[PDB]
RNA sequence: AGCCAGGAUGUUGGCUUAGAAGCAGCCAUCAUUUAAAGAAAGCGUAAUAGCUCACUGGUCGAGUCGGCCUGCGCGGAAGAU
């Protein structure tokens, strides 16, 4: 997970989604493009 | 071809034509020929989707104005310093 | 599938050969491969050429355009995937029956050589020809 | 048609059977044998030509057995022993490598033509030259 | 980094940036950057920015900078007191009102040239916009 | 390309002898071999071979000296 | 958007070298069969191999996909009795 001011997918397989007021990204590929805005 | 509606302005100056511009209407004149300028407003988005494309500017197009056609062309165009609007457009009556 | 002028322009391919064809047989190759089916095409080039159109339109209103010019029976080919396949020389000739030949050919889904109907036949394997 | 199992479709040039290091590495660690290669390449080779790398099937079982089939050389190493030129493309809208005369293509095409698709000769011609296009070759009228 | 040869004075009063702007037309190439903010452009955040709209499109195509750094700015050194005098000249600024068109292009794809502005644009403290040529 | 053709001759005998070194697992025990066949590249066999090649060669060259009365 | 099928042909390319074979970087991108398939958009490999995607068929069957101008809200946001 890593916690930055600007969240963007970057592969094809991100997902952008609003869990309890909060901006993240999640993927099915690869685990190191899971983020979320802190 | 291109057809535009227009209505004669009842007042002029740097007060009414900004008020022009706050209810998405905006000032225009037909000028050239014989007869007296003639000071009109016509509406802003629906020329804004004519002007678009490149064949407004190189065409005679036409004006109806109180009920009757005259055919005009555009002379020059002053435009928004950074926002995609326009704030004038000069005609000569052809 | 393109826009509305691929839509008219397709067709109009079509009523070329059926025209002036013969009795017709279906097939319905959904599960093949290209490098099986190029063989299949490229046998068509060897018995004459490729002079049958051999396009796939069977939308419920691709296909069934040309069906009042003629094989009217076939105006029941509303079903799935299909293949359309003529016969320019002499009247029921062997494509008619050489897909049945075919069909131990790794042709699973073969239609059951159901075809057209021109003297208004059924589902049998009319394998009578004049040689 | 069976599927690809352990088994490509390359190897070098055939000029001889050649059962050395050129050959044996490419399926040598898969098992079978690499000396095998002696008496079953130049069985096909002897009568074609002495350079031509022409592919062939390695279709290799868990019996260590393989069975191998020849074929027509592929289209890039096809005009080099008649299209009088060894060299190749790299640049071919900066410059031209040299000239090729049109007939002689479809002259060897049906040398080619026997597996290649198509619906006639003719067809082929315009698909073996372009990439002989590609080349910097120019196609004589 | 863009500089005057010579000049007649050596230091400049401070000013204000009132106003609009001339030249708010792409009378050069076919798209360019106009700017919606007002503010200052150093010598170099013009440089780092024309580096980098450079090296996007793989210096294909003719790139016009359309702004000028010709105003001098003075900083008093560390740890002075007030007064003695005027500063030092330290760098050189352009001064930019909402409305002008600040680079040019020509020769590139229309969607390419987007991408290469985007990069440029993140460069400077102005906010900017993408602009396209006109007949009139 | 003056002399590329040499080049690619070269190319047409490790391009398949490769094979079986990279994976034979003999080279691989110790770190740093692995990568010195990655990128030191091809110099063992194709050394040894134009070594053997030259061998012959030579061989060849020091026959034919022992003849008189003729040109 | 789902749910099924195909998703091809000489390019082990010459171009950089043992490798770039669709997929590190250097020119090009014709042609064939086809309802359709790009001299490859992605993953994945040392080359491999393979798995996808474009495109086209099949059931379903009603809308659907993006930009532009604006009003109000969200994150960015850590200090000492
Ligand atoms: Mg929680
Ligand atoms: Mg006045
Ligand atoms: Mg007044
Ligand atoms: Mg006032
Ligand atoms: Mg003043
Ligand atoms: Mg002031
Ligand atoms: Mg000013
Ligand atoms: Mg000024
Ligand atoms: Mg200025
Ligand atoms: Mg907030
Ligand atoms: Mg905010
Ligand atoms: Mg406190
Ligand atoms: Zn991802």
């Amino acid at each position: 997970m890593k916690v930055r001011a600007s969240v963007k997918k970057l592969c094809r397989n991100c997902k952008i989604v609003k869990r309890d007021g909060v901006i993240r990204v999640i993927c099915s590929a690869e685990p190191k493009h899971k983020q979320r805005q802190g | 071809m291109f057809t535009i509606n227009a209505e004669v302005r009842k007042e002029q100056g740097k007060g009414a034509s900004r008020r022009l511009r706050a209810a998405n209407k905006f000032p225009a004149i037909i000028y050239g020929g014989k007869e007296a300028p003639l000071a009109i407003e016509l509406d802003h988005d629906k020329v804004m989707n004519m002007q678009a494309k490149a064949e407004f500017y190189s065409e005679v197009l036409t004006i109806v104005v109180d009920g009757k056609e005259i055919k005009v062309k555009a002379q020059d165009v002053q435009r928004h310093p950074y926002k995609p609007k326009l704030q004038h457009i000069d005609f000569v009556r052809a | 599938m393109a826009l509305n002028l691929q839509d008219k322009q397709a067709i109009v391919a079509e009523v070329s050969e059926v025209a002036k064809g013969a009795l017709s047989a279906v097939v319905a190759d959904s599960r093949g491969v290209t490098v099986d089916k190029m063989t299949e095409l490229r046998k068509a080039g060897r018995e004459a050429g490729v002079y049958m159109r051999v396009v796939r339109n069977t939308l419920l209103r691709r296909a069934v355009e040309g069906t009042p010019f003629e094989c009217l029976k076939d105006a029941f080919v509303g079903p799935t995937l299909i293949a359309y396949s003529m016969e320019h020389p002499g009247a029921a000739a062997r494509l008619f029956k050489e897909f049945a030949k075919a069909n131990a050919k790794f042709e699973v889904k073969a239609a059951a050589f159901e075809g057209e109907l021109i003297p208004a036949s059924q589902i049998d394997r009319l394998a009578t020809l004049p040689t | 048609a069976k599927k690809v199992q352990a088994y490509v479709k390359l190897q070098v040039a055939a000029g001889m059977a050649n059962p050395s290091p050129p050959v044996g590495p490419a399926l040598g660690q898969q098992g079978v044998n690499i000396m095998e290669f002696c008496k079953a390449f130049n069985a096909k080779t002897d009568s074609i030509e002495k350079g031509l790398p022409i592919p062939v099937v390695i279709t290799v079982y868990a019996d260590r057995s393989f069975t191998f089939v020849t074929k027509t050389p592929p289209a890039a190493v096809l005009l080099k022993k008649a299209a009088g030129i060894k060299s190749g493309s790299g640049k071919p809208n900066k410059d031209k490598v040299g000239k090729i005369s049109r007939a002689q293509l479809q002259e060897i095409a049906q040398t080619k033509a026997a597996d290649m698709t198509g619906a006639d000769i003719e067809a082929m011609t315009r698909s073996i030259e372009g990439t002989a296009r590609s080349m910097g070759l120019v196609v004589e009228d | 980094m863009l500089q005057p040869k010579r000049t007649k004075f050596r230091k400049m009063h401070k000013g204000r940036n009132r106003g609009l702007a001339q030249g708010t037309d792409v009378s050069f190439g076919s798209f360019g950057l106009k700017a919606v903010g007002r503010g200052r452009l150093t010598a170099r955040q013009i440089e780092a920015a024309r580096r980098a709209m450079t090296r996007a499109v793989k210096r294909q195509g003719k790139i016009w900078i359309r702004v000028f750094p010709d105003k001098p700015i003075t900083e008093k050194p560390l740890a002075v007191r007030m007064g003695k005098g005027k500063g030092n000249v330290e760098y050189w600024v352009a001064l930019i009102q909402p409305g002008k068109v600040l680079y040019e292009m020509d020769g590139v794809p229309e969607e390419l040239a987007r991408e290469a502005f985007k990069l440029a644009a993140a460069k400077l403290p102005i906010k900017t916009t993408f602009v396209t040529k006109t007949v009139m | 390309k003056p002399s590329i053709v040499a080049k690619l001759e070269a190319l047409h005998e490790r391009h398949e002898e490769v094979q079986a070194l990279l994976g034979d697992a003999q080279t691989i025990a110790d770190q740093e071999r692995f990568r010195a066949l990655s990128r030191e590249y091809a110099q063992l066999s194709d050394v040894s071979r134009c070594f053997t090649d030259w061998q012959q060669v030579q061989e060849d060259i020091e026959t034919a000296q022992m003849m008189l009365d003729d040109p």
